């Protein structure tokens, strides 16, 4: 239903660009019809050219940016990935994937995976977290797929994979002011610039902090035999009534009662706990997603102020000290931070 | 004014009180002197604690 | 690394948790204090469990803005709902 | 061949516990990896010993 | 600071406390020397076992 600002706003039918392949299926992605994977029938002379796994994946095209490229490529770099490229087709769009694992490397969704090998779980983190350091600080991002990053991984890789996510430049103009939202040519500026917002402190914290959360809940989720309720982004979904059913953290009551979840292998006992009142601040953080325009109802989120200034400031300390043992259990190094 | 030494030692008395608080010499010589002001007098420490 | 740090900021933080509900070992207490000791910014809890050492000596009085700091302090090491009451 | 540190860990210990080998920082840190890799909780010098 | 060395040695009788630490022999008459100094008594490893 598309129509024109004539004097007749004529109905337009969605003209379909690119046939939509109708065996919508990936093996590594059962519970995903976005998700597509396929095997292509290579030059059978080459054992080798056998291996090249290739996923489409399906999406609405308002992901793509202003420039018609997907906001998750601009943080992609270094790729692992054999190749990638996007695909337009009307309002849907598609993400195909070429990977060529080696004679034996053998990927796997992230989702649902309880792995204990914390070597592969390692993996996983350096890719993730290398990612999404090309965030610029006064840059921020929100993921309106989930709470989290899908990816698959094989024992030598971990792949990304496209997200359903939000680019945002804020701009902290400096009381010394001494990339803007007007990079276009100078006659181009003239009209128009990015639909930027005001940065600040609050806000570089509270985008920080959220991609904190995402990295711990894809941690969680390859730790997790079961599922992990947390990417849930469901409208009628609150956390309040989550962490009520979870109930908090038996060693503390500050932290939720993440050790009694479902792993893999080796349980990590309370380690997976973190504080509630931060978490619940996140998810109303992440609500932005539907509204990602109106920035001043979510960009301070997590690093406002509910006296409750202090409160909000100890209590995100406390989620820093959450990361700073987190790192620890894991040998890292914050200098991604 | 004269005794808010002693007063302050009163607000001491008030908390824990497991604990008597230590206080200089020139401390505890004022406090005996307005102690002594006030019951008008000997007095030490003993009577204090 | 003189001290593990870990460790010290574990068993502060179980030991002060127990004490506040009402298992441990000497030398658990003794990997506590050094934490304390370690941190710089514990010097008020520094001088009084120093104090407290022996006879119960003297809670010392602090000025309020030196009281939250210390019930910050003791927060970040569980945060949790704190008063004067049960850190004495 | 990753752990040949394990390997004459091991072997010290076979009969004497002899002490615990010091080691340079980086030396520790790339062991570390490797229990871990090996292990789940947290590890350090403490655990490996 | 002098005495760290024995501080040390207090730090690893913290472990399984089935370790014998192990010291070159000038770490040992210096720890020794340490021991005598702080006893002011001669001294020996058995006295430091």
């Amino acid at each position: 239903p598309i129509k024109l600002d004539l004097c007749a706003s004529v109905k337009l039918t969605p003209f379909k660009p690119m046939r939509p392949p109708k065996p919508m299926q990936c093996w590594i992605h059962p519970r995903r019809a976005n998700c597509k994977v396929t095997r292509p029938r290579n030059n059978y002379s080459d054992p080798d050219n056998e291996n090249d796994m290739l996923h489409m994946t399906v999406l609405n095209s308002v992901f793509l940016n202003e420039h018609a490229k997907l906001y998750y490529r601009h943080l992609l770099r270094n790729d692992q990935a054999e190749a990638r490229k996007t695909i337009l087709n009307a309002d849907s769009v598609y993400e195909c994937m070429l990977i060529r694992p080696i004679r034996t490397e053998h990927f796997r969704s992230v989702d649902e995976a309880g792995e204990h090998n914390m070597s592969v779980l390692k993996i996983i983190i350096d890719a993730v977290i290398k990612y999404i350091g090309k965030l610029a600080d006064d840059e921020y991002i929100l993921i309106a797929d989930r709470m989290y990053v899908d990816l698959i991984y094989s024992e030598f890789r971990a792949i990304i994979l496209p997200q359903s996510a939000y680019i945002i430049k804020g701009d902290y103009a400096e009381s010394d002011s001494e990339d803007v939202c007007n990079e276009l040519e100078y006659p181009w500026k003239l009209i128009t610039a990015n639909n930027c917002i005001v940065s600040t402190d609050e806000s570089r914290q509270s985008q920080y902090i959220y991609r904190t959360f995402l990295l711990y809940n894809t941690v969680l989720t390859a730790i997790l035999k079961q599922n992990n309720p947390f990417d849930v982004i469901a409208e009628n979904t609150s956390i309040s009534i989550i962490v009520r059913n979870l109930g908090s953290c038996p060693n503390n009551k500050d932290r939720v009662k993440c050790c009694d979840l479902n792993y893999g292998g080796v349980p990590p006992g309370h380690v997976m706990c973190p504080p509630r009142e931060i978490t619940k601040k996140f998810f109303h953080y992440a609500k932005w997603v539907r509204n990602p325009n109106k920035y001043k109802r979510y960009s301070e989120l997590i690093a406002r102020q509910s006296h409750a200034r202090d409160v909000s400031q100890l209590h995100l300390l406390d989620w820093e000290n959450f990361m700073g043992e987190f790192s620890s259990y894991f040998g890292l190094h914050a200098h991604n931070v | 004014e004269k005794y808010h030494s002693l007063f302050k030692l009163l607000e001491t008395t008030f908390d824990d009180y497991t604990c008597r608080p230590q206080m200089t010499q020139v401390q505890t010589d004022t406090l005996l002197d307005a102690v002594r002001s006030l019951l008008e007098m000997t007095i030490d420490l003993t009577t204090v604690d | 690394e003189l001290i593990n740090m870990r460790r010290y900021r574990n068993a502060a933080r179980k030991l002060i948790h127990h004490y506040s509900l009402n298992e441990y070992k000497i030398s658990d207490v003794v990997m506590t204090m050094i934490f304390l000791l370690r941190s710089e910014k514990y010097h008020s809890l520094f001088k009084l469990l120093e104090t407290t050492f022996d006879d119960y000596t003297c809670r010392p009085q602090m000025t309020q803005v030196q009281t939250d700091t210390l019930l910050d302090a003791v927060r970040s090491l569980l945060s949790t709902t704190i008063d004067l009451t049960t850190v004495d």
